[PDB]
């Protein structure tokens, strides 16, 4: 069983994500440009925001012995602790490791303990903190994104052997992409002179850029998978579900927020419980195209309605059905007015749409599940 | 008979891939040779049939022209246009046959045959050039020591409106003072832009003779040019109309080859 | 011969993008996509300001679309007949090593614009055998200097002296 | 100077000029077979010379050929240069 | 937490903010075209304005050296300053030092101090000058915007080692975009436009830029109030009449940002061209409504304080309060954020200035 | 780009690189011999229909599993022929 | 008698196929670049999607040995097996 979240979005002029030029990333779907908000973005976004401050328990770091240092009081063990990250087959450059490293940030100090004990010889600590590094997986943050720890091979010591270290993903972000042809704008500046001159204008001279859009966004949560990578907690998956729910539907990423502030929300929400994931983002392939009757995010509504009522009505099953909640502010947009009311609830506020989810998982109660959490 | 063109230049969209159109409208002199070069009289037009052909300013009608470059929005999208006024029909078909990356849209030729009789109210339009001679000039000032080094420059320079008198009115009344010359009057004038543009000719010189021909080793200078702009706009009143045919076909101003001079009216 | 050391290194210290750009380039012109003559400007015309001597612009351009399909670590020392006459050595003395032999005995007959595939079917029984190394520096050398005979010469006698023994 | 400062395809102001006819180079110029030349008409003709064939003979503009080519690659130069390079 | 301030109100453009081509400047919304005024123009104006000078402290010069000739004893304050400077990480090029120090205006003396002696020779002068040059934060109007700032290190002689020269924002301003379609002007072959403003200030960062000055930090914010209510946004450098009041104003406590430009996403679009506005209220006023009841949170309830001139128009649902007040006077919107913000008065902060 | 989690003296990333993407309309031909099924089958023909049958149903409704974590394009077709011949036909040279 | 299948199927921006570098897989049709998901892809996308599960009878395995004792469940057996895996025609590299 699954958890699929698919939002609908509006955004001010902004420049929520850009290139190594500075341009605003943009991609190709059905032949036409569409400005693009990548999920990686999205991602960091969510794991790095207030509401889910409380289960941000991953920490993925080049700077481990500047951690191992702060974890205990000496200081002269930090240059005996990169050693022995040295022959656990890491590397070094200009003091840090070569590669970043994924960890549950409850398990450090452990790690500590490892170089706080001169009794135990080099190799044999390094078999250890190898050990340590890769059985700490157990935080919601690994959890969704997974793990990947490539150990070094030129550079490790022998008879250092490494378990299993991959972690199965449980999250599958798409892409944000735009319901319309994309337009790019550049936006000209100039920096004034507080101290007048012989010349004029002087400072500096640039042209940055910025764009606007309605954007669809998709999430996929596979329960099982989220389940068996928290070792069988329950109570910790279904806290992880809602703080994800309550993150992603009230955070935006930080680009450019300073001269922007694009912090605008979703106004349609549609989450549902399914066996197999599917995408509804096919009814965009025809570009949303503005009219002088409604406006944009009711016509990007409308045709995302028609699409999954289609799309519904097409790949029937009898021996497997589906079960929706659609959310809209105060029902300001219904999903479709010309069609049957896809959803089994209508929903106008949020914290409903997130009891409701808990109680199609595992009749799970809000505050129930708060008190379980890493960090 | 007069041309009322109109140009729809296509400036960029990304600062990271080449953009002709705003490098080319950045001097107002390649503005003005492009804007000459859609005049060719018998002899371009039918020998070359591509423009593949050296430039000669000599192959090209000498005929005078107005011309505006701004900006306008129209229903959903703002737009850079040149509105270009002439007596003889403009050849944007060879002009931009081979850069047609400058251009968004193709060209137009509307006719615009006015006629107009005084008292009526009318609304305006124009660009104008702000300069004044000083017939009292200041020195060269000689920046070392900020004296002079000559005495008498005559030169065109700037219109100065004292120390705290508004530009809008000054700008008013410098233009309704020559009006009755011209034939129109102002009520409600104001002013928008105010600022300078610029330019560089080439102005080719010579610097040493041919080992056996004319002095051919010479090479290009470069010739800066400034002008002060102003841009104002409102309604004026027709007087004397046998005038105001003559000053909305040779314009209003000191720099007619590089913007400022032509002058737009609209009926009430 | 340094500036084709300095093409070589500079060939290794390309990224993935522009190695891909190029592996889509195999076996077309440089008058077409434009990321792929920018590139190869990008890599070919600082050497020539500096360094007085220089590779030719269609070898340079052979050797990058190869370097693409084909990475190899330059290492000196591995020049392509030594490498095929030790595959040659170890093969079946009767009916494979004709045949092998005739596929390395036809690029000794071409111009630089035609040794594309007749040089990649070279480096496909190069990697098919597990090879790690090349020497570009040599190669790109040798195949400069093409069209005079001591260097077929010295060419087919290294794959003779690596095949004897 | 003798082509006034203008490109000969696209007449934008000249920023170099294109050798043609390299035969004669170094010690014997004629400043006749060499042709004025913008950036991106100059950057389009050593594109069609680097591909195709290449002899001591180059490809010259004014020729009534060549010309949708070159415009062609005007358009990709416009369309896909980026300046961050 | 953070006060945000939405705000409309009816400029005339054409001669707001323009680009390098003289056009204004104009975006898209929703689709449709809608007039713009940039953020940085907005953040400048407030800045030089009759209302933010009584604290206007800091400077973001080009030509540093020059500085130090207006604050000279004879002649020093010249080339060996200049290069001081130059050898340190900003190269001058014909006396402009390349770069854009953002610094604060009563710290040059100092500065003056580490130059005028010559007891100190070559890079310990420059390591003098580069601790207090990162030093100088306190400044009402940097803490606002914050500061980047990197030297080059090309022409550093070394061990002339920084600190953290970076000041985080404690304000997000957004662009101003207009309610409706924009303006078509005439085409050839003097119409007023409503504008949404945006702005965002967080208070416990621009306590901890200031290093626990709340005192100054509620006058920045009243002043600031102030400044972005009665000046212009443009670089005309004239007409500073106050002409057109802020028709609406709401100020909102929140923890969480918010933008209710979503309210407008629809054109407002009126053929009377009088009532314009009125009917934009309407939009707006709807939109939070529905905020209020699509993102209810019990546990961080949001309190706020709606303005109009002589009460003319009503922010709520009609009848049904939205806002906990109907303020018709500005200063009277500012002693109540001052004191819903920490006690405070108008009356007591003024006293506390930066210049 | 890889940001790093530890603050540090530079504000650099951990890690800088790129990756390559794009979205098409793609046209899929399978193609199935029932007689040799059959025989391959050992002369079983509920075996045969059953596998017809999941066939089908999980080349109408399965994606590859390559980058879809990052990615997740599980778009479902939005047109199926399914065709009785005596002879195999491919319709690509329609594009 | 044969049956086949003709899809046309959209796909939003991703990565489905890769190669060496991991550049999507790409091929030349009507002499025009297009991009392209490999059959072999496509088949082991089939083969181990939910809709095929009841019917994954088949195993593709170099380590036969493992399964050989997995279904016995004794430890001896194991090298064993490997010896007469020797005597087949499977010379063993690396366990
Ligand atoms: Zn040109």
């Amino acid at each position: 069983m699954l958890i699929e979240i698919h939002m609908i979005q509006n955004h001010s002029p902004a420049n929520l994500n850009r290139d190594d030029l500075g341009a605003p990333k943009t991609c190709y779907f059905g032949g036409v440009l569409r400005s693009r908000i990548s999920s990686q973005c999205i991602k960091r976004s969510i794991r790095t925001s207030n509401d889910f401050k409380a289960l941000l328990g991953g920490v993925r770091t080049r700077r481990l012995a500047d951690l191992i240092q702060q974890e205990a009081g000496e200081t002269e063990c930090w240059k005996k602790a990169q050693e022995i990250l040295n022959k656990c087959g890491f590397k070094n450059k200009d003091d840090n490791t070569k590669m970043l490293v994924f960890m549950s940030k409850d398990k450090i100090k452990d790690l500590a303990r490892i170089v706080l004990d001169n009794s135990l010889g080099l190799t044999e600590a390094a078999q250890q903190v190898a050990n340590v590094i890769a059985q700490a997986t157990l935080a919601p943050d690994i959890a969704l994104c997974g793990r990947m720890l490539e150990p070094n091979d030129k550079d490790k010591d022998k008879k250092v052997k490494w378990s299993n270290t991959t972690v199965e993903a449980a999250l599958q972000v798409a892409h944000a992409i735009s319901t319309h042809i994309a337009r790019p704008e550049i936006d000209y500046f100039v920096a004034a002179d507080d101290v007048p001159g012989e010349d004029a204008g002087a400072g500096h001279i640039g042209e940055s850029m910025f764009a606007s859009a309605c954007f669809y966004k998709y999430f996929s949560i596979d329960w099982e998978q989220l389940v068996k990578n928290l070792k069988g907690d329950t109570n910790l998956a279904a806290h992880t579900v809602g703080a994800f729910l309550l993150a992603a539907a009230k955070t935006n990423p930080s680009g450019k927020q300073n001269s922007f502030a694009a912090h605008n929300y979703p106004d349609g929400i549609l989450v549902e419980f399914k066996n197999s994931p599917i995408s509804y983002a096919n009814a965009f392939v025809r570009p949303v195209s503005v009219v002088k009757e409604s406006d944009l995010v009711e016509q990007s509504i409308g045709q995302l309605s028609n699409y999954v009522n289609d799309i519904r009505l097409g790949y029937y099953d009898e021996q497997s059905p589906v079960i929706g909640f659609w959310f809209s502010p105060n029902n300001r947009y219904p999903l479709g007015y010309k069609h049957s009311k896809l959803a089994s609830r209508n929903i106008g506020n949020l914290n409903e749409l997130v009891g409701a989810v808990l109680d199609y998982i595992g009749g799970f109660k809000w505050e129930e599940v708060q008190k379980s959490k890493a960090y | 008979m007069i041309y009322l063109s109109r140009l729809l230049i296509d400036t960029g969209g990304n600062p990271d891939r080449p953009r002709p159109g705003r490098k080319w409208l950045d001097n107002i002199y390649n503005v003005h040779r492009r804007l000459s070069m859609a005049f060719p009289s018998g002899l371009r037009r039918e020998q070359d049939p591509h423009f593949l052909k050296p430039f000669s300013p000599n192959d090209f009608q000498k005929t005078p022209f107005l011309f505006r470059v701004d900006n306008n929005i129209d229903g959903n999208d703002k737009r850079a246009i040149i509105i270009v006024q002439s007596v003889l029909e403009p050849d944007w078909d060879y002009c931009f046959q081979n850069a047609l990356d400058f251009l968004a849209a193709p060209p137009e030729t509307k006719e615009y045959n006015p006629e107009f009789k005084a008292g009526q109210l009318l609304r305006f339009r124009l660009r104008v050039n702000a300069s004044v001679r000083r017939h009292i000039p200041e020195m060269v000032q000689q920046d070392g020591q900020t004296i002079e080094t000559g005495k008498i420059l005559h030169k065109r320079v700037s219109l100065t409106w004292d120390a705290s008198s508004t530009p809008d009115q000054a700008l008013a009344d410098w233009l309704a003072a020559k009006s009755p010359k011209l034939g129109f009057t102002l009520q409600r004038c104001e002013l928008l832009q105010l600022g300078w543009v610029y330019g560089s000719k080439p102005e080719p010189k010579n610097v040493k003779v041919k080992e056996q021909g004319q002095g051919y080793w010479r090479e290009h200078k470069y010739n800066p040019l400034r002008f002060r702009a102003a841009l104002l706009e409102g309604v004026l009143e027709v007087d004397d109309p046998k005038l105001f045919l003559k000053t909305l076909s040779s314009g209003i101003g000191k720099a007619k080859s590089f913007g400022f001079g032509l002058l737009s009216v609209l009926p009430i | 011969n340094r500036g084709t050391v300095d093409f070589i290194a500079s060939l290794e210290n390309l990224k993935e993008g522009d190695l891909g750009i190029l592996r889509k380039l195999r076996g077309a012109r440089l008058d077409e996509k434009l990321p792929g003559f920018d590139l190869f400007s990008a890599l070919w015309w600082p050497l020539r300001q500096k360094n007085q001597r220089a590779p030719k612009r269609e070898v340079a351009w052979l050797i990058a679309k190869l370097f693409a399909e084909f990475r190899f670590e330059q290492r000196e020392g591995a020049t392509l007949p030594i490498l095929m006459g030790g595959i040659c050595r170890k093969l079946e003395p009767k009916k494979e090593l004709p045949r092998v032999l005739a596929r390395f005995d036809q690029l000794a007959s071409l111009d630089i614009m035609q040794m594309e595939e007749p040089l990649s079917v070279i480096m496909g029984i190069l990697r098919k055998h597990q090879q790690v190394c090349l020497d570009w520096v040599g190669l790109t050398d040798v195949l400069s200097f093409w069209e005079q005979e001591p260097v077929k010469r010295e060419w087919s006698d290294s794959f003779i002296k690596a095949y004897k023994i | 100077v003798m082509d006034h400062a203008a490109c000969m395809v696209c007449k934008a102001p000249a920023t170099t000029v294109q050798h043609v006819n390299y035969r004669r180079a170094g010690g014997k110029e004629i400043p006749e077979d060499l042709r004025a030349l913008c950036r991106l008409c100059h950057d389009a003709c050593t594109m069609l010379e680097y591909g195709s064939g290449m002899t001591t003979n180059r490809i010259d503009p004014c020729d009534p050929i060549w010309r949708e080519r070159i415009l062609a690659k005007r358009k990709e130069i416009v369309e896909f240069r980026s300046r961050g390079q």
